[PDB]
């Protein structure tokens, strides 16, 4: 018997459906998402890490001028500088005075450290969804973890379910995301080979492992101070260093939906978006004959209790009378009550207990066990505590779902108005039925 | 190498209508921050570095 249905894609929070095969026993499923998982393909652009700059000991030609050659270094420099009277420790470095020439160059390369402390730049396409479900089949607690894309099926004590796909393909992740360490960013990084001095990008490389760089560090070099060897230069500093001060917050903090975000493989998780639908194929001999079963007669439903809390603080008592002992289902026949118990033991003439949440001033709904309604009704109050730790066990309010006196109030005014205008639609038909009879 | 980081102490909780009420109590510096869980997080953050 295959079953479908559909519940909303929330985590921590139970979901029940019923199995309903004309001539077997109903069962009841309770479904619970422990964890949905969207993991992004990513394909990388490049890396940016901190770069360190080369400088190589000075050229110093005495008595005579140096010259420099171009160089296909990722970021190169090279400028004489003449006029020089460098000084060691121990004297003027060489013989003439005035006719001196310094070869100052320079070159951007990768730190050692590109190879732990770098930011990854991706492009996001699609994202893989998984999920870990919690089913309650047969008074039994069987955790699966499968993907959601409707392409799995995982078999639970010989029922299969099929997950997915989901319903909203929304996710955290932008098009293009940058990823340090356990942080991801949605940043519009530039294009490989377009990276600007003292942001991110400034040096760039395809892979940790390429020896191909680009760089943009407007590094200039500086006339040497006089009497020194040293070489100067004025540089935009790593825009690596400058990114991972001025991050600010990571998908983690920022994302909507209170999406988790994780990397190593990049995934966000446990997003409340859509919904998920799923399918069961549930084999012919977990089906018990209604005759088999425990059948449930002059039935009586009574309310002793009701909060409308997110929790379940509604208790309802049902008298019964069995024909049998054993275990049977329990189902809410409304959506705006959610009924704690997915099935019960009963037998001879006795009352059951089961507790529920609804966010209903008035609390009118049915209750199905082994196959015999009931009708329960109350008045519902409203909880003391302003603020929970926990997501509601119930669906929310439409417009019509008003309170009993509130309803009767209403209809009290409006007919009540509505009567004032039949009047005098009835006074003016008349007078208008006169005014046409007279010529 | 992985390094050991403090945790702050626990906040002293009150509640309001559809309102947290919370008195920090940091050592040290301490970021706050908070995001709605829908559609439009409207995250927020701030650095406590006092009783607040
Ligand atoms: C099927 O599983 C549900 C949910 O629990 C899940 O399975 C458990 C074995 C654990 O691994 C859980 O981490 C996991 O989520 C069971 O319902 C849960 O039962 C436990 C008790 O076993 C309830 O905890 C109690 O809660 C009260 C009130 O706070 C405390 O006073 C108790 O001290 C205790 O902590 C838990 O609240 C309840 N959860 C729900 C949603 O009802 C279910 O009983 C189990 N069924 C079977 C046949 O195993």
């Amino acid at each position: 018997y295959e079953h479908v249905t559909v519940i909303p894609n929330t985590v921590g929070v139970p979901y029940k459906t019923l199995v309903n095969r004309p001539g077997y026993s109903p069962m009841v499923l309770e479904m619970e998402l422990l964890s949905v998982t969207l993991e992004p393909t990513l394909s990388l652009d490049y890396i940016t890490c901190e770069y360190k700059t080369v400088i190589p000991s000075p050229y110093v030609k005495c008595c005579g001028t140096a010259e420099c050659k171009d160089k296909s270094l990722p970021d190169y420099s090279c400028k004489v500088f003449t006029g020089v009277y460098p000084f060691m420790w121990g004297g003027a470095y060489c013989f003439c005075d005035t006719e001196n020439t310094q070869l100052s160059e320079a070159h951007v390369e990768k730190s050692e450290s590109c190879k732990t402390e770098f930011a990854s730049a991706y492009r996001a396409h699609t994202a893989s969804a998984s999920a870990k479900l919690r089913v309650l089949y047969q008074g039994n607690n069987v955790t699966v973890s499968a993907y959601a894309n409707g392409d799995h099926a995982v078999t639970v004590k010989d029922a299969k379910f099929i997950v997915g796909p989901m319903s909203s393909a929304w996710t955290p992740f932008d098009n293009k995301i940058v990823v340090y360490k356990g942080d991801v960013y949605n940043m519009d990084y530039p294009p490989f080979g377009a990276g600007r001095p003292g942001q991110f990008g400034d040096i760039q490389s395809r892979t940790p492992e390429s020896e191909d760089v680009y760089a943009n560090t407007q590094l200039v070099l500086q006339r040497p101070s006089a009497g020194t060897v040293h070489v100067p230069y004025s540089q935009a500093p790593s825009g690596f260093k400058y990114w991972l001060k001025e991050r600010g917050a990571s998908l983690q903090h920022t994302a909507p939906f209170g999406c988790q975000i994780a990397t190593n493989p990049v995934r966000a998780m446990n997003c409340a978006v859509g919904n998920m639908p799923i399918s069961i194929d549930i084999p012919d001999a977990a089906f018990t004959r209604v005759v088999d079963a425990p059948s449930l007669t002059d039935m009586s439903c009574e309310v002793p209790a009701c909060t409308h809390s997110s929790d379940f603080g509604g208790v309802a008592i049902i008298k019964y009378a069995a024909s049998k002992k054993g275990k049977c289902a329990v189902h809410s026949m409304t959506n705006a009550v959610t009924i704690r118990e997915a099935e019960i033991e009963v037998e001879g003439n006795s009352q059951l207990q089961i507790s529920f949440s609804t966010a209903l001033a008035s609390a009118e709904f049915r209750v199905q066990v082994c196959s015999t309604q009931v009708h329960c009704a109350a008045e519902c109050h409203p909880p003391k505590d302003h603020i929970v730790n926990y997501p509601a066990s119930h669906t929310t309010l439409g417009v019509q779902d008003i309170s009993v006196t509130a309803m009767s109030w209403v209809q009290k005014i409006t007919g009540g108005v509505g009567l004032v205008v039949a009047v005098a639609a009835l006074i003016l038909i008349v007078v208008l039925c006169v005014s046409f009879s007279r010529h | 190498v992985t390094c050991r980081v403090p945790k702050a102490r626990n906040p002293t909780v009150t509640y309001g209508k559809n309102q947290v009420i919370m008195l920090l109590y940091p050592d040290h510096p301490t970021l706050l921050s908070y995001r709605n869980m829908g559609e439009e997080p409207n995250y927020q953050e701030e650095w406590v570095t006092h009783k607040k």
